[PDB]
């Protein structure tokens, strides 16, 4: 009758099988105390449910307090060290300005765990009462009333835990609590102990539970394991690369180079009027991206974008925050609060794909990337600014990926990504098909330097490149260009510099130019006046030989990374100290 | 009934 093994097992026992591990030296020892405490379920389990038909009972309530990392059904406890000193302090009646007790509060990074288990030893030795279930009664608990913000009630809870627990027990809650059991075995290593295919099925499943029912026989596996319609999977991931090594890395044959995008990975699921968003590590983002087209951030403008042959879809991509009114992506990094102005309406969320997983009944993984290409534009008829297909083209040359990495880098993106058209797509798998290339930056970081000269082009109107000097050393009135660099407004500030700069720049004429501002072969549109000018940071991969510049060289890989507004216009960084910079 | 302590101290 709805019956359970969790409800059997006192979560003593599966605590001290977690001692006996953690204390255990060696792999194999810590192992075995794991296959024991794993044969007693599986054979207590066949005997509990012998008679019992069509059962969903299965290791998770043990295996979610294993593998507390693992953890999606629940939410956050939102429980902190501190928070449970204080609880400890008063309920243990310590003396609270005794060592105990400021050990506790003023307790830092031996795991709180620990610290907390010799302070309970001494004091605390009921033995414990609960059944692994109870303690997921409680815990859950905890998380329920977390996101409700009573937080009341997530005392009571967590004094029922303490209470009726052993001082072990409560060393392992604590650890369970904040997700950290120190076992010293790997989770991969857990996974194949319990499942030859936990691991594979929890890639495509984010899912303990299902890993645990759909692998609750050890011996009959699972075959074709893959991508399922609402399921969480981990996504495909890209390895660091070298430039000079990428022609071989391609095996010498044709391969793509895609847009690096700095979002938030997200998947998307789709079947009809009903939409799932997973995250990178298995979480549900469905609330705010929208369940239905009448829901969400997201879905209701991008459900009429799929074509009309297509009821279900699996696209991979990153999330992106939008300004439509300089048409461009906002990178993370900004003084500015990006989800603030998307709930705002001062930026919108845009999907960009790169990948599709599935599209109606049929798998997609096992195929060719070039093919799941083929199949994207099939997809959906794309909207600029809500979803995109990221841009890419074919290559097969180291050059012309610097080219893709400068323009990368000119356009203020952070990389470029470099993939093999006949890959398939495995999740979880870092490198294999997929790389990623950025500069080779040198902590250099700090190049302060003051801006002369702008472009027009793309987007609002606004500027899309900026010139930049050095001061020539005042016994300063003189300066030397160093660098074109990008201006694309990815944050606010370099949106408002431009506002700021507006009303000071003049027209650059080659035939009769500037005497504060003099310059190489590349000449600016506009110049402004340096006393009327701004300080920005400049990170650079390298300084390089060119006449382009007056400074007689240019900086490789360039980026602005603040506006030093907090620097007057003449604390600009001199030749003198460019020279030195060479060196 | 199977009673748990005889499958694992066992
Ligand atoms: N076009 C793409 N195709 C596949 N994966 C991508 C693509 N663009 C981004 N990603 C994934 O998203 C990540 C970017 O995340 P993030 O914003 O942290 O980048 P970053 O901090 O600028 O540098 P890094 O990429 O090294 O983390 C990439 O490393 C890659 O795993």
């Amino acid at each position: 009758t709805s019956q359970t093994v969790a409800s059997h097992v006192p979560f003593a026992d599966l605590c001290s099988t977690l001692e006996r591990i953690q204390k255990s030296k060696g792999r194999a020892e810590k192992i075995r105390h794991f296959r024991e405490f794993l044969d007693s379920w599986r054979k207590f389990h066949d005997a509990l449910h012998k008679n019992h038909k069509d059962v969903t009972d299965s290791f998770y309530p043990a295996m979610r307090l294993i593998l507390p990392q693992l953890e999606r059904e629940r939410m956050a406890y939102g429980i902190k060290e501190t928070m449970l000193a204080k609880l400890y302090i008063e309920l243990l009646n310590l003396p609270r300005d005794g060592k105990d007790a400021l050990k506790l509060l003023n307790y830092r990074t031996g795991d709180f765990a620990m610290i907390a288990y010799f302070v309970l030893k001494p004091r605390c030795l009921q033995k414990g009462s609960l059944t692994i279930q109870q303690v997921n009664d409680l815990l859950d608990s905890i998380a329920s009333n977390n996101s409700a913000k009573r937080k009341d009630l997530i005392k009571k809870s967590l004094l029922q835990l303490i209470t009726q627990s052993s001082a072990l027990e409560q060393k392992w809650l604590i650890r369970m609590i904040i997700k950290d059991l120190k076992l010293g075995v790997s989770q991969q290593t857990i996974f194949s102990v319990f499942h030859n295919d936990a691991a594979e099925l929890h890639n495509v499943t984010t899912d303990l539970e299902k890993v645990c029912r759909q692998l609750h026989d050890p011996s009959v596996g699972l075959s074709d394991i893959s991508i399922t319609l609402f399921s969480a999977f981990k996504p495909m991931l890209a390895a660091i690369a070298d430039i000079e090594h990428i022609e071989k890395d391609m095996k010498h044959q044709s391969f793509y180079i895609e847009t690096k995008l700095d979002g938030e990975r997200m998947q998307m699921h789709k079947d009809g009027d009903v939409y799932k968003y997973f995250s990178r590590n298995g979480y549900n983002y469905t609330d705010q991206f929208g369940a239905s087209p009448t829901e969400g951030s997201l879905t209701p403008f991008i459900h009429n974008a799929f074509k009309a042959d297509i009821q279900i879809c699996i696209l991979d991509g990153e999330m992106m925050a939008y300004n439509p009114n300089t048409q461009t992506f906002m990178q993370k990094g900004t003084k500015f609060d990006i989800k603030r102005m998307v709930e705002d309406s001062d930026l919108q969320t845009c999907y960009c794909v790169f990948d599709v997983l599935m599209v109606n009944n049929k798998k997609l993984g096992h195929e060719t990337l070039r093919k799941r290409y083929e199949i994207l534009s099939s997809i959906f008829t794309p909207i600029p600014g809500r979803i995109e297909i990221v841009q890419k083209t074919q290559a097969h040359t180291k050059n012309e990926v610097i080219d893709a990495l400068n323009e990368a880098i000119d356009k203020r993106e952070e990389g470029i990504m470099v993939k093999q058209p006949l890959s398939i797509y495995k999740p979880d798998k870092r490198g294999e098909g997929w790389l990623k290339i950025k500069p080779e930056y040198v902590s250099m970081d700090e190049l302060d330097i003051l801006i002369v000269g702008g472009y027009w082009g793309k987007g609002s109107g606004m500027m899309s490149h900026f010139l930049c000097a050095v001061a020539e050393k005042p016994p300063p009135s003189v300066f030397h260009t160093l660098s074109r660099v990008g201006s694309g407004c990815t944050m606010k500030e370099l949106y408002d510099l431009g506002l700021k700069l507006a009303k000071y720049w003049k027209p650059f004429h080659r035939k009769a130019p500037p005497s504060s501002i003099l310059c190489g072969t590349e000449k600016p549109e506009v110049y402004i006046e340096p006393c009327n000018s701004v300080i920005v940071q400049i990170k650079a991969a390298e300084i390089v030989p060119s006449d382009m510049y007056k400074t007689g060289c240019t900086l490789r890989f360039p980026r602005i990374e603040k506006i030093r507004d907090d620097k007057e216009w003449h604390e600009c960084m001199t030749l003198d100290d460019l020279e030195q910079l060479r060196g | 009934v199977p009673q748990w302590e005889v499958f694992f101290k066992r």
